[PDB]
């Protein structure tokens, strides 16, 4: 018997960190 | 149950390598963008006042620790504590309601 | 409070401190497991498939014990056993109400 | 032949936005 | 037997807004 497919795409990233506090 | 699998135990290796891999990635992911987070803060941190650079930098700090207790498991230690407790609470109730269904039967 | 940026820098650097020593344990699993695999090869030529078959078991089981103490896959199971025991004791205390209540 | 298991989680997402501008 | 492992998935969204600036 063949191998099976590749599995699926992993699971997205997490958010990025905060932004900065931006501009005065 | 195969002589070229090893009884499954050489895939099983293979699997395990790709999830060390996968964690290793994960945590070398965090260190680099916690490092790089502290550079962001430095460079902002000249034009904020002190109560500005603490909330600048807690939720740089908040970020990381958030990612870190995800992968090392700490986040389901917190809950496992919280669900334990609410166990030995409902045990209490059940010994109570069992001894009520025992009387009640009289 | 300006030194320590309100207690945010000594945070910075636990956390740095945490991330460090986790991605130092996770590195040396990595290359005990690839240097597990060589052990398994060498030793594959005196041994039967059963005896084959045992050893690379060990060698993962010793892999996978490591990964999942690191990983918290399992806390993750112990996390399951006990909301298994908590929504269990929830189905008895719904049952012996309606026991009780209704039918005594 | 089953399907292989998922990939890995991707990378984090990028820094957010920087905050809207401060008061005059 | 099984396939190998899927892909690496995609990155996360960017992160939330940071505070409103200084006066």
């Amino acid at each position: 018997g063949p191998p099976g497919p590749p599995g699926p795409p992993g699971v997205p990233g997490e958010a990025g960190p905060p932004g900065p506090p931006g501009p005065p | 149950m195969d002589a070229r699998s090893v009884n499954g135990e050489f895939p099983r290796h293979v699997k395990l390598k790709n999830e060390i891999e996968n964690l290793l990635d994960q945590v070398t992911q965090l260190y680099t963008k916690h490092n790089s987070n502290y550079q962001q803060y430095n460079a902002q941190a000249g034009r904020l006042d002190l109560r500005q650079k603490a909330e600048y930098l807690k939720g740089l700090n908040d970020w990381a620790e958030r990612l870190l207790q995800e992968l090392n498991g700490e986040d389901v230690k917190k809950v496992l504590g919280k669900v334990a407790f609410e166990k030995d609470d409902l045990e209490k109730e059940v010994k109570e309601l069992k001894e009520k269904i025992d009387k009640k039967e009289k």
